[PDB]
RNA sequence: UAGUCGGGUGAUUAGCCAGACUCUAACUUAUUGAACGUAUU
């Protein structure tokens, strides 16, 4: 959780140990430690992290030591901000993953298309299969559509509205400004998509389909 | 009395309230809220003072806003005394709107805002009147700055008006004074303190006038 | 010109003084001194070369200081400060927040410009050098934050000067209402024999501070204390007793007696002995009668032997 | 150090504790006796030799108050006035201060509560910050425990700092001495008008 | 939902009122007073007319926008007509009635208004001569304000045909009328309530002799 | 009453004794620097 938090946000906080449930009941020292060592190539052979918690009222507090994890996650975050890189996946699948399917699926606000939605509830235990379905339907719609046709259509609408304002109808100036903003946003999203070096929706769809069919024997 | 029953198959705290055994849920809001305050405080003191013979004699600071909240006047006359006897070393800092509560407290303990302050006053002070053991009506007027009789009610002024009429007619009940007398009698009743005062005024003024005539 | 004056005093070249001053605001050693209860004070002391320059500067340039200023004054101190209030029954104490570190080059130059008494005039070219002589740069990265440090030999003089106009005004105001006023560095003391006049002083102070320094210098409202003959009264660590005399206080006197008794039976170690001797010198300065009494209680012989 | 030894032997609690921490018997026992010693009076009531209470409170540009000072009684202080005179403000200010003692008895370097940058600064204050200053008393060996909570208004570039170290220092004594040998601990509680709530036996806290 | 007439019966007998609903409703009323729907209808009518001219001029791309705007216009007219059809007090008048009630009944409050501060709408009050937010009021002032505000809102909504909607019928139950009130306010509270709501049947509970000093024994 | 001041006694920072004071109301502080006292010279 500490890597995920810090890849998402500078100064992000991961999860902490519970004073109530995580400390052994008959611990003489009245604190608990979870110590982990990670490896990242020969340049960084040891990335230690310790999560700690003391009981209430102890003479000394036991604090976590998370700086090396944060330092590494910061490198990923900062380098990615300048120039896109590939990022690590962290996931937990508990027995909670066995749950029934809501057939009714939610209207796409467009959080699912954002790259860092990949870290949403990734260590919660059940996955987010609902998010998959939404994302997969979204991918389909974009594949069947043209991309920049909306921009071209919006460009045409802004051009038509500009002609109306040039023809003396000053009342539609407010609407023109709104549409110009929408056009600029669409271009920026397109450019950001272009800037983010993301795979085409068609390719993304194909990769996932192949993976599912390969791993799940009954699904062709 | 307070005790736990489990025999029905769920843990229930019961109390003997005014001679009747009831659940905590059956208590009035006033009783429950006050019980809650004392229970909570006693629990904490017991847990924090294991080495004292009487753990309620431990140290601490307790803040209570509106101590009279939901209390009948009868209880307002007991609440501070009871708290101080049960928790003798706690520093209590309390707020109140109750003259009845103030009647049980020494003047030195009281801090009073100046009446037209507007938040530039530099130091708070105690009232000039001794409150402990004093009558509630005096505390209303001398400490809380409120008339003992409601000034916005016409009937509150009838005795004053009656007296003025009596003095205008050399102490004799004229038609106007008699009408008002009858109104006082009709409104407050034959055994009212107000009517007795009116009767007294009549008697005194008649006697004063007789003396004046003799002179 | 400041450079030429300093070079002459220190028998150095103009060039070497100027070169030294370039990074003078960073030439401070920072260390901690223990407080008497728990914790530490942080002190910044200038390097030796800079101390010499600072002392030379103070020697060359006399800045005005008010008579009510008792701290860092030749032939005055805590005894004089306390004595000024010993005859008055009612006492008020006030304190200034972060006094030394609140004084910036801006405040200093404003005070020079405002000064009612005669100040040295400095050439604009010298102003930068003066700032480098007198003010410390606590943050390496932030060249723009210059402040007085308590540890610097010039800081007493500069701080007293910066309070000159303040002292003038408040002294005059107090005198009109029969209030005695003195200042020992950041510690302000007021006393009077008239009841209910000291209550107005804190408000007066706040206005004056705002007028002269804006928001740079402020009262520490937590440290404003009223006292009288009903209660303990002290001024700069000297007790004023109810007979209007200066005293060490009963507790300190009893402690000294304890140490003398220990010495009488050869129980004082050398460190404690040295401590005792030092403290008796202070006692002799504040309360000579106490020494006489100790001579009477303990035998002049014992005390003389001790003070050998 | 010899200076701390002299003060500690003179009856100063903080000096005694400092000596205990550096040499880690005598000094421990001084600290523990300071906290535990007391006697039973004529009425049969136990009385600690060293009392703990709030002596004085000062409010600067806090809510309705431009500058206000209050001296409290050791036993009982009652504040009275019309609605909107700031009676509840006064208890709020005290409660936030006491939260620093509670936080530090529970945890070394625990954080207490803060003044609100949205609501607690006086609306027409020219300086855009508030201060709540308190002094506590803990026997003749610790006559003054000063605390200040401060906050600058939202937006303001200069930020005013709180001063809480004395609270932490005292609370450390209670916490550390207790861990070695159990002592009685002080109770701090606020009962505001929020105490009037509907009861629910069915809702249970599974949290601690 | 707060503008619907029968929202006046929402949680009426739940014991707390809905002071939150009042604030929402009051801000709503303020926004409508600053901008009336008829000018919006006139503006919308003008926009529809301008868009119709563009469609008639051969720009078929704006036909979708015209249909949307015609829908919006029809909805605005319907709302206006429904408002007209409901014979309802103007939003300006409603606002004024409630403000007057609050100021008359609540002694410390001389004025109440909506400010746009920074991003968002805020209700402000002149309390004891000083401008403050609702969250700055004392508990006593707030609790009493809440009662009166809630009651006045409901009466305005339920009595649209009265010149003074606060002269409507009803039954109001109040437990512990003196709750959080200083003695000075206890001497005025019953007089103020009965004056503001002359035809309501009040059934109340009290512990206060000061309150009782203002009431006839027949009512006790 | 309480708190405070402190002359004395007391192998003495305690305790005890004597005398006194009372604006709503002291909380004893910080060096190696500065100044003051003492020592050294
Ligand atoms: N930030 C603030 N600036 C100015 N006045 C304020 C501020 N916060 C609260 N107030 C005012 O202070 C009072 C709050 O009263 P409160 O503290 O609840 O006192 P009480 O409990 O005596 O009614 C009201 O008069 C309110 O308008
Ligand atoms: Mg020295």
């Amino acid at each position: 959780s500490w890597f995920v938090a810090n890849i998402l946000k500078e100064g992000g906080s991961g999860q902490r140990l519970s004073e109530m449930t995580d400390i052994k009941n008959d611990a003489e020292d009245r604190y608990s430690d979870v110590s982990s060592t990670f490896f990242f190539g020969k340049g960084l052979k040891s990335v230690p992290i310790r999560l700690s918690r003391s009981a209430l009222g102890t003479a000394e507090r036991r604090d976590s030591e998370v700086k090396p994890a944060k330092d590494l996650a910061d490198i990923w975050r900062v380098i990615n901000e300048v120039n896109t890189i590939n990022l690590p996946t962290f996931a937990l699948y508990n027995v909670e993953r066995s749950q029934p399917f809501n057939r009714n699926i939610k209207d796409n606000t467009g959080r699912r298309e954002e790259r860092f939605d990949a870290y949403s509830q990734t260590l919660g235990g059940a996955g987010r299969f609902d998010h998959f379905v939404e994302w997969y339907i979204y991918l389909h719609k974009r594949t069947v559509s043209d991309i920049s046709s909306s921009i071209k259509e919006l460009e045409q609408q802004v051009n038509d509205l500009q002609r109306t304002v040039d023809g003396g109808m000053v009342s539609v100036k407010s609407l023109l400004e709104q549409m110009k903003f929408k056009l600029s946003e669409a271009i920026e999203r397109n450019d950001a998509a272009v800037s983010s070096r993301v795979l085409t929706e068609s390719v993304q769809k194909s990769i996932v389909e192949k993976a599912i069919c390969s791993v799940v024997p009954s699904i062709s | 009395n307070i005790w736990v029953e489990m025999i029905t198959g769920s843990d229930l705290v019961k109390v003997t309230n005014d001679g009747h055994d009831v659940t905590i849920d059956q208590l009035s809001d006033g009783q429950r809220v006050f019980l809650s305050l004392v229970a909570d405080l006693a629990r904490r003191m017991v847990m924090l003072n294991p080495l004292l013979e009487n753990p309620l004699e431990g140290r601490g600071i307790v803040l209570i806003d509106e101590i009279e909240l939901h209390l009948h006047p009868k209880w307002q006359q007991e609440v501070i005394l009871n708290l101080r006897s049960a928790f003798p070393n706690i520093q209590f800092i309390i707020t109140t709107h109750s003259p009845i509560v103030l009647s049980t407290i020494e003047k030195r303990c009281i801090r009073e805002f100046e009446p037209n302050d507007d938040g530039d006053q530099s130091f708070l002070d105690s009232p000039d009147m001794q409150t402990k053991g004093s009558e509630n009506a005096q505390i209303l007027e001398q400490v809380m700055n409120v008339h003992s009789t409601p000034p916005g009610i016409a009937e509150s002024h009838w005795l004053g008006n009656f007296e003025l009429l009596l003095l205008d007619n050399s102490g004799e009940l004229d038609n106007h004074s008699q009408v008002l007398y009858d109104q006082i009698k009709a409104h407050f009743g034959i055994d009212s303190i107000e009517l007795k005062k009116a009767d007294s005024l009549i008697r005194i003024n008649k006697m004063k006038n007789k003396l004046n005539k003799i002179r | 010109s400041v450079i030429r004056g300093l070079a002459a005093v220190l028998r150095q070249s103009d060039s070497d003084i100027s070169a030294f001053l370039v990074t003078a605001p960073r030439k401070y050693k920072v260390y901690k001194i223990p407080k008497r209860t728990t914790g530490f004070r942080v002190i910044a002391q200038p390097a030796k070369g800079l101390k010499d320059i600072q002392r030379a500067f103070v020697q060359l340039y006399s800045l005005p200081v008010h008579d009510a200023s008792m701290a860092y004054m030749k032939g005055k101190g805590i005894r004089d400060n306390a004595a000024a209030h010993a005859g008055n029954q009612y006492l008020l104490k006030a304190d200034l927040e972060d006094f030394f570190n609140s004084i910036t080059p801006a405040i200093f130059w404003r005070c020079i410009e405002m000064s009612s008494a005669q100040t040295p005039q400095f050439e604009p070219q010298d102003k930068l050098f003066i700032e480098k002589i007198l003010f410390w740069q606590p943050i390496k990265r932030r060249k723009t934050k210059l402040i007085l440090s308590v540890g610097a030999p010039s800081s007493p003089v500069i701080s007293n000067f910066c309070m000159y106009e303040f002292d003038n005004r408040i002294h005059a105001a107090c005198k009109k209402v029969e209030i005695t006023y003195t200042r020992y560095a950041d510690d302000l003391t007021f006393s009077s024999n008239i009841p209910d006049v000291l209550k107005a002083v804190p408000s007066t102070l706040e206005v004056l501070l705002k007028d002269l320094f804006g928001s740079a210098l402020r009262l520490n409202h937590s440290k404003t204390v009223f006292s009288s003959k009903a209660h303990n009264r002290h001024v700069t660590g000297i007790t004023i007793n109810n007979e209007e005399t200066l005293s060490l206080g009963r507790d300190r006197k009893r402690f000294i007696k304890h140490l003398i008794n220990q010495y009488k039976y050869g129980l004082l170690d050398n460190e404690d002995k040295a401590y005792l001797i030092g403290l008796l010198a202070f006692a002799s300065h504040i309360e000579p009668s106490f020494i006489t009494r100790m001579n009477e209680k303990y035998s002049l012989e014992l005390m003389e032997r001790l003070r050998g | 150090t010899k200076q701390y030894e002299r003060k500690a032997k003179g009856g100063n609690l903080l000096s005694a504790f400092e000596l205990y921490q550096r040499n880690s018997g005598e000094w421990f026992e001084m600290c523990r006796d300071y906290i535990q010693d007391g006697h039973v009076d004529e009425s049969g009531i136990f009385r600690p030799d060293n009392a703990f209470y709030l002596r004085r409170l000062t409010l600067k540009d806090f809510r309705r108050f431009s500058l206000l000072e209050i001296k409290l009684e050791e036993d009982l202080t009652v504040i009275i006035g019309n609605n909107g005179k700031g009676k509840t403000s006064i208890l709020y200010a005290i409660a936030k201060t006491l939260s620093w003692f509670v936080a530090n008895i529970l945890k070394e370097g625990g954080s207490g509560q803060r003044l609100s940058e949205m609501t607690d600064i006086k609306n027409d204050a020219e300086d855009r910050y508030s201060d709540v200053s308190s002094t506590f008393f803990f026997g003749k060996g610790l006559k003054s425990v000063p605390i200040r909570l401060s906050r600058s208004a939202l937006g303001t570039a200069e930020r005013r700092d709180s001063e809480v170290k004395p609270a932490k220092d005292l609370a450390d004594i209670w916490r550390v001495i207790n861990e070695v040998n159990t002592i009685n601990l002080p109770t701090f509680a606020l009962y505001n008008v929020e105490r009037s709530q509907p009861f629910n036996r069915n809702i249970k806290d599974n949290t601690g | 939902r707060r503008e619907e007439r029968f929202d006046a019966y929402s949680q009426t007998l739940g014991g707390a009122g809905r002071f939150d609903h009042f604030v929402e409703w009051y801000i709503y009323l303020h926004k409508r007073t600053v901008s009336d729907i008829s000018s919006s209808i006139k503006e919308l009518e003008q926009q529809v007319n301008d868009l119709q001219r563009t469609v008639d001029g051969g720009m078929v791309s704006v036909k979708s926008l015209l249909e949307q705007m015609k829908f919006k216009l029809s909805e605005a007219i319907e709302r206006n007509d429904a408002a007209v059809s409901s014979r309802v007090l103007t939003e300006s008048v409603q606002k004024s009635i409630v403000e007057k009630a609050i100021c008359s009944v609540v002694p410390s409050i001389s004025n109440i208004w909506v400010e746009m501060i920074t991003g968002s709408d805020l209700v402000k009050v002149t309390n004891d001569g000083h401008d403050v937010t609702i969250d700055q009021l004392s508990d006593g002032q707030r609790v009493f304000l809440s009662l009166v505000a809630d009651l006045a809102r409901r009466m305005v909504m339920l009595n649209p045909l009265l010149e003074n909607p606060l002269e409507g019928r009803g039954i109001v139950l109040i437990d512990e009328i003196e709750l959080h009130l200083h003695p000075k306010w206890q001497q005025e509270v019953i007089l103020n309530l009965r004056s503001a709501f002359p035809n309501i049947q009040f059934i109340i509970t009290t512990h206060s002799p000061i309150v009782l000093s203002t009431i006839e024994k027949r009512c006790i």
